C-alpha cells in the first residue's frame, strides 16, 4: 500500500518492526548524505521538522546560513530491504528549509523542483529511464575495495557462475522487491561489469531512487565480500561506466514526443527538446561528468560518446533515438557518468530540452556515420564539435554559461565551480607514477 | 489438565516467561520452529514454539501471559495424564 | 488410541528406544527440547528430548513403563488421541497406528 | 469443532505439499526439522520434516489428501483442538485460524 | 508440457520462480543472456522485449541495433538450482527487427531455416549429441586451473573422492530438468568425462546443448570445482568432441534405414554421408571455431584429422555404428564443445540434404588406419585432410558458395571477420616454447 | 534376492534407486564403469546397452568396437553411500557381438567358459580370496601418497587414531551391502590390512573382488585416506598378497576331503595341485601383472618366490590348511591384488582341471624352509622359482599352449603386447637409485 500520510508511515513502522529511520539527501557534488533517527523520534519529526547543519549540503566553505529544518515528505518513506538482528531499516527525504521559512535553493533537489515547475508552466511533465552501469570487484584480504575482477564475460554474457552469480541475483531481488521496478540487467562490455535499467517514471522519483539505488547496491555487495563500484573508468582499456539517460516529455499523459502524422514518427518538439539540449551539453558536461576519471572514459575506442551529435540509427551517437514510439517514445543522451548528481543532471536536461522548445531550436542533421573516423575538416565541415576533454576545460565552459546560472541558482552555480575548481588543482600537480616509467630513464 | 502450544515471536520469548513466571508457571518446553511481509527480505518465517500442560485453574491464566507477554497462536488441548518420572507421581501433583 | 509425549534425559533415547522395541514399539519421533540445580554451570532451561508415539490401548500400559525403565536408569504425557490416519493407505484410528 | 493436524514428510516433498495446501487455500502452516532396515547399510557413510496445521473441521480432508497427494510422489497424525486465538485480533474460535 | 503464456505463468506463481533469463547466442557461439523480473514477464509475452543487437552482431559496424525478442512459451525451463530468493528459469524467443520481419542474423533463425527447407522434402532431423569435458580444480582465490582431479582413463570408475559427488549431482542436474541422459563414462583423458544424451528434434536439442553448458559449469563451481570446454587444455591427452550423431526421418520412419541392403542402410545415407565429405572442408571453421581448436585437430588421440567415412574403423571421421532400424544413426566426430550448435548442425543438415538432392555418392568406405600410411599412399587413395589450422579453415570457408548460403550473407560476413582477427592477433604472439627452443641456440 | 527384471525396477522404486552403475574389467584388470540414470533401466533391460568396446580391448587395432551389454538382474546390488540425490547401484552383464555372438574378448567371460570345463567333468569351483592393502595418508590436494597411518605389526589392534573409525566403516561397508566378510586384521607391514571373503562360488566372487576394489577406495577417500592395492608400495616391508583359497564341488559334496586317507585328501586333490604346478610358471604374468609384482616376489617376507606345496610350512606356494570336510581347500600364495580375479581364477581352475584329467602327481611336499637352502640342494629337489620379474614372466606366458587356449587368443595376445610395452617403457627409466650409486663413482 501507498504510504500518503504521517500515519500510514506512522502505522507502518509499527506494523513492521521498523527501529531506525535514515534520511537521504544529496550535497552539491552528488555525494550521498544522510542520518540516523530512532524510530522514538519520528513523530516527533513530522510535527516540528528536524533541524540539522546545512553545511552538510552546501560545505563548511563559506560563513552562510547553516541551520536548516527537514520537513519530512511522507510519501517519501520506503523500507531497505535488509533486516537487521535489532529491527528494520527504511529512508525517508524531506524539503529543507531556512530558519524564515523560506524553502533552500542549494539543495540540488529543490533545483530538480524549479525545474519540474518550469515544465509545469509549460504543460509537461518528464519521466525518466537511467541506466546504471557498474563493476563488481573483490574485496582484499581486509575488506577494502579493489579492481580485482570477479569474472572476464563481455556483453550480456551469462557470466558469472560462481559464487558471484548469487551477489547479482542478490542485488536484483533487492531493488525489485524494494519496489523498484527494474526492466531488465545485463552482463555489459567490461570484465566483471554489469548495467541495470530503471522503469521510466515520474523525473523526481527517479532521481530519488538513483541515489537509494547506489548504497543499496554497495551494503549488499559489501555484505556479500564485493564490491559495487560506480567509478566512470576505473580500469585503462576497458569500457567505463555511463548513466544513459532515456527521458520524454508528457502533457497529461500523452507522450508529446510521438507523432504518428510525420515520416520518422517523431514530433516537432521532440526535434526542438534535443536541439536545446545539443545546445547547451558543453556547459554542463561538467555537472553530467564531475570528476576527474569522468574524462578518462571520455575517450575514443569504446561506450562513451565524445563527439556532440543526435541519430537514430548510429547507436553510438551522444542523444539517440530508440526504435520505440507511441507511448514509449524516449531520447537517450549517453554522455553521464553515475558519478554525478542525478538532480542537477536531470534538471538540466529538462531545462535545456525546454528552451529548446520554446525558441524552436532546430537539431540540424543527424550524424550516421562512425564520427571517430572523420577527419578534422570532414568534422569541421560537418560542424561536429565535441566534448570537453577534462574536468578544467568542463568547468571553464560551466563558468561563463549564464543558462546553467539560472537553472541552477548562483548559490549552487557558485558552490559547484569552487570545489571542482580545486579538485583539479590538487590533480594537476601530482607526478604519476606514468612519467616515471615513460620519463625517469629517458631524462 | 490441558496441554498448550504457543508460537511467539522468538523476539518476546523471555518477555513471555516473565509474565509466565509471576503467574507460577515455570515448567514449560521451548523449541525452535519455522511458519508478503517478509519477502522483501530474502537476498540479506521462524517461530518459538511453547509447549505447557497447564491445569484447568492456571488455565486463562497462562493464555493471558502467552497473550500479554507476547503482545510488546495458542493451541488448546487435551491432557489426560502426565507421569513425573523420578516421583512416579501422576496427574496434577506431576505437573 | 492415545498420543504419547515423553521429555527423557537427552542420554536416555537409545535406552528407551531399546525397551520400546521390545515390546513392537517402533513409530516414534525424536525432538531436541529444553524445560535452580543448573544455576551454578550458568558459566560453563537443561536440554530435554522429546519423543512422541500413538499407541493402541493395549499397548499403552507396555509404552509408558518401556519408556519408564529406560528413561529411570523426565515426565510422560499421556494424551486422548481421538484421529489417526495413515498417508498411503487411508487408514483410520485403530488400522493406521 | 477443530483440529491440529501433526504430518511428517520426507522433507524432499515440502514444496510439493505447498502447492497441494495451496490448491484449496490452506496456508498458515508450522514446519520442524524433525529425527524421526532400508537405512541400516548407509550408518558408514533419518531426517524427516514435521508439519503442523491448524483446521477448521469442514477442511479436515482437504487437507489430508492434500499433503497426502504432496508427500506420496510419513504419516498423518491429527488432534482435537479445543481452541486457537488470534494475537493481533484477539480472535478465538474458528474464525482465528 | 508448456505450450502456452497462461501455462508459464500459472507455473511461475505455482513454483515461486522470480526470475527469467532468456538464453542465446551471438554469431561466434558464446551464450548470451539477461535478467527479466518474473514482475515483468507478463509484460514481456504481450508486448516483446527491446534488446540491443549488438549482443548477437558486435559492434564492429552500423546496422540495425534494437532487436525485438518474442518469447516462445514452450522453451520455459525451470533450472537445477534453488536460490533462497526464489526460483529461476530460462527461456529463449524468435528474434525480431522493428519493421517486424525476423532477424537473419540470429543463429537459431539460421538452423529454422534448414529445418524448414528439410521440410520441403518431408524431412526432419533428430540429433543425439556426445559431449566431452574435463573437470578441473580451482586455485586459492576461486579461479579456473587445469589442475586434474584424478589420473584415470577410458571408462574408469574415477573419481573416487569428492569429485565422485559433483560428478553425480551434474548428471543428476541435467537429468531432472529433463535432458534424459542415456550414459555418463569417463574419457580417454585424466580428468575427462563424457554425457551422452537422448536423440530429440534438432531445434530442441540445440537449445539444450546451450543450457548444457552453464549448467554444468555453474554446477562445478558452485561444488569448487571447474567444467572446461577447450578444445585440448593439456598437451599430450587426449582433447574433447562434440560427436553429432543424427538421424533423418521421413513419413515416421528412418530414412537411413533399409532392411533390405546388405548393410542396412538406405542410399540416402549414402547421399547424406557423401554431401557431408563434400563440403565439410569449408566449414571447418564452424565445428572447429578456435585457435585452440586445431590443437586437438593433429595426429595421435581420438580427434578425426582425415576426411572419409566407414563403420568399421572406429577414428573415421564420419562413422556408422552398427545400431539399424529406427535407430540408424550417422557420427560426425570432427566439432568440438566451442562451436555455436545451431550454425554446425545447420551446416551438417543443409551439407546431407545437398547430398540427397544431387545424390553425392560418398566413394568408398576407408577401413584402415589413415595415420599409418604414407603421404603417397593415402594420395592413391584420395584421401584429404581437415584444415591443419584456424587461418587455413578461414581460408576453406571464405570461398564457399555452399556456406555462405547456408548461414546468410550477415552471418558469413560476421563471423569470418571475427575469425580473422583472432587469428591476427594470434600469430603475432612469441610463445615461451619459442624462448625454450631458440634463446640459448641462435 | 534379485532374480528378475522386475525384481530389480521395483527395487529401484522402492529403495529410491536414481543411479545404476555397470561393473566390469578390462584386458589387463582395470575396473570399467558407465553411469545410468534410473530412467533408462528398463530400456535397458529390455534392449541391452550399446557402449565402446575398447573400454576392454583398447584402441591399438582395428576391430570391431561396438558391443551390447545385457543386465544381469541378479547382480544388481546397492552400493554403501546414500548421497542426497538417491542411492546407487552397480550391475553386471554379458557382452555381445553385434552379431548376437558373445564377445569372448571380456575376462569374465573368460572365467565363464572355464566353469564350463570344470562342469563337463561335473566339479563347481569355490574361491575365497585374502585381500591385503595398506591405508595411506592424502597430502594437503587430497593425492595419495606412501605415508604411514600407524606403525603396527602382525594382528596388532591397531590403528588407535580417527584411521581406527576409517577401518571399520571399510569392514562396515562391504558386510552391509552383503558381503559376509568372516574376520580382518593388521597384517604384518605398518599400515598393512587384511580382509578375508567368503568362501564362495567363483564366478560371483570375482564380482565382488571388483567392487571391492572401488568401495574400499571410495570409502577411504571420503574420510580423508587412501587404499592401496599396490604389490609393494614400500621397500623393506611386506608385499601385498591376494592369496587364493580354492576347492571343487560334485553333487554337493567337497572332492578335495576323503576321510579314508591319512592326510584326508583325495587323490584329485593331489592332481589339483598337481595341474597348478604344472602351469603356474606360465601364467605369473596374469597373476602378478605389473613392474611392482615382482618387487613383492622376492625372499624375505610373506611372498613365495618357490614352487612347492606344503600342508606345514607356510611358506610355500601351495599350502594346504589343517581344515577337513567341506571346508577342504588349496591356498595360492603368489597373486596380488592387482591381477584380473576373473583372469587369474579361470587359469587357476584350468591348471587343477588339467592335473585331474591327466592325474600329474604333484611329487612330495616341501616341509623345510626354502630360503634357507643353497641352489644344489634345490636343484637336488628339483625346485623351480617363479619368474624373477614381468619380462620374464612375459617370455614364460607368450611360449604357454596351455594359457592360450585356456584365455583364447584375442585375450592372450592383448595381454601379452601390453604388457611387452609396459616392461619396455619401464626397462628405460634411470632411477634415482642409480643416480645415488654412481653418478660420484663413475
Amino acid at each position: 500500500k501507498k504510504c500518503t500520510t504521517k500515519e500510514d508511515v506512522l502505522e507502518a513502522v509499527k506494523e513492521r518492526d521498523v527501529k531506525f529511520i535514515r534520511t537521504q539527501f544529496t550535497d552539491t557534488l552528488g555525494i550521498i548524505k544522510s542520518w540516523a533517527i530512532p524510530a522514538e523520534q519520528l513523530e516527533e519529526a513530522f510535527e516540528n521538522g528536524v533541524m540539522f547543519d546545512g553545511s552538510s549540503i552546501q560545505g563548511f566553505t563559506r560563513i552562510e546560513e547553516s541551520d536548516m529544518k527537514l520537513a519530512l515528505d511522507p510519501s517519501t518513506f520506503r523500507i531497505l530491504p535488509w533486516r537487521p538482528a535489532t529491527g528494520a531499516v527504511a529512508r525517508i527525504l524531506g524539503d529543507v528549509y531556512l530558519p524564515d521559512g523560506n524553502p533552500f535553493k542549494g539543495d540540488p533537489r529543490y533545483v530538480l523542483k524549479t525545474a519540474i515547475k518550469e515544465a509545469e508552466k509549460m504543460g509537461f511533465s518528464m519521466n525518466v529511464g537511467p541506466e546504471l552501469e557498474f563493476f563488481l570487484f573483490k574485496l582484499d584480504a581486509n575488506g577494502n575495495p579493489t579492481t580485482e575482477l570477479t569474472d572476464q564475460g563481455g556483453y550480456f554474457d551469462f557470466a558469472p557462475l560462481d559464487r558471484a552469480q548469487d551477489v547479482r541475483r542478490d542485488i536484483d531481488y533487492a531493488l525489485e522487491h524494494m519496489g523498484f521496478q527494474i526492466e531488465a540487467s545485463h552482463h555489459e562490455v567490461a570484465p566483471s561489469q554489469h548495467e541495470i535499467d530503471f522503469r521510466f517514471g515520474d523525473v523526481l522519483c527517479t532521481a530519488d531512487n538513483v541515489v537509494t539505488f547506489k548504497y543499496v547496491v554497495k551494503s549488499i555487495a559489501y555484505h556479500k565480500g564485493y564490491y559495487a563500484s560506480f567509478m566512470p573508468k576505473p580500469l585503462f582499456g576497458v569500457n567505463g561506466s555511463g548513466m544513459h539517460s532515456n527521458q520524454s516529455l508528457f502533457k497529461d499523459g500523452k507522450n508529446v514526443f510521438y507523432d504518428p502524422d510525420t515520416p520518422t514518427k517523431l514530433s516537432q518538439d521532440a526535434m526542438y527538446y534535443i536541439g536545446g539540449l545539443l545546445k547547451h551539453i558543453r556547459e554542463f558536461t561538467a555537472v553530467t561528468n564531475p570528476v576527474v576519471n569522468s574524462y578518462k572514459r571520455l575517450v575514443p575506442g569504446y561506450e562513451a560518446p565524445v563527439y556532440i551529435s543526435w541519430s537514430a540509427q548510429n547507436r553510438s551517437s551522444l542523444i539517440r533515438i530508440p526504435a520505440t514510439r507511441g507511448n514509449g517514445t524516449r531520447i537517450e543522451l549517453r554522455c553521464p557518468d553515475p558519478a554525478c548528481n542525478p538532480y542537477l543532471a536531470f534538471a538540466l536536461m529538462l531545462r535545456a530540452g525546454l528552451e529548446g522548445i520554446k525558441n524552436k531550436i532546430d537539431p540540424g542533421e543527424p550524424t550516421n556515420v562512425n564520427i571517430f573516423h572523420l577527419s578534422d575538416k570532414e568534422r569541421e565541415e560537418r560542424g561536429i564539435r565535441s566534448l570537453p576533454a577534462d574536468l578544467k576545460e568542463a568547468i571553464d565552459e560551466m563558468k561563463g554559461s549564464k543558462f546553467v546560472k539560472e537553472a541552477l541558482g548562483e548559490h549552487v552555480f557558485s558552490h559547484y565551480l569552487c570545489a571542482k575548481e580545486m579538485e583539479w588543482d590538487e590533480y594537476k600537480a601530482v607526478v604519476h607514477p606514468w612519467e616515471l616509467s615513460r620519463y625517469l630513464s629517458m631524462l | 489438565m490441558k496441554y498448550v502450544i504457543a508460537m511467539i515471536r522468538p523476539e518476546r520469548l523471555d518477555a513471555v516467561k516473565r509474565e509466565l513466571q509471576k503467574i507460577e508457571v515455570s515448567r514449560l518446553t521451548v523449541s525452535s520452529v519455522s511458519g508478503g511481509y517478509m519477502e522483501i527480505y530474502r537476498a540479506m518465517l521462524e517461530k518459538i514454539k511453547i509447549e505447557i500442560a497447564v491445569n484447568d485453574e492456571f488455565l486463562e491464566p497462562t493464555i493471558e501471559a502467552i497473550k500479554t507477554g507476547a503482545k510488546g497462536k495458542i493451541f488448546v488441548l487435551p491432557l489426560e495424564n502426565v507421569i513425573r518420572i523420578r516421583t512416579n507421581e501422576t496427574g496434577p501433583e506431576a505437573i
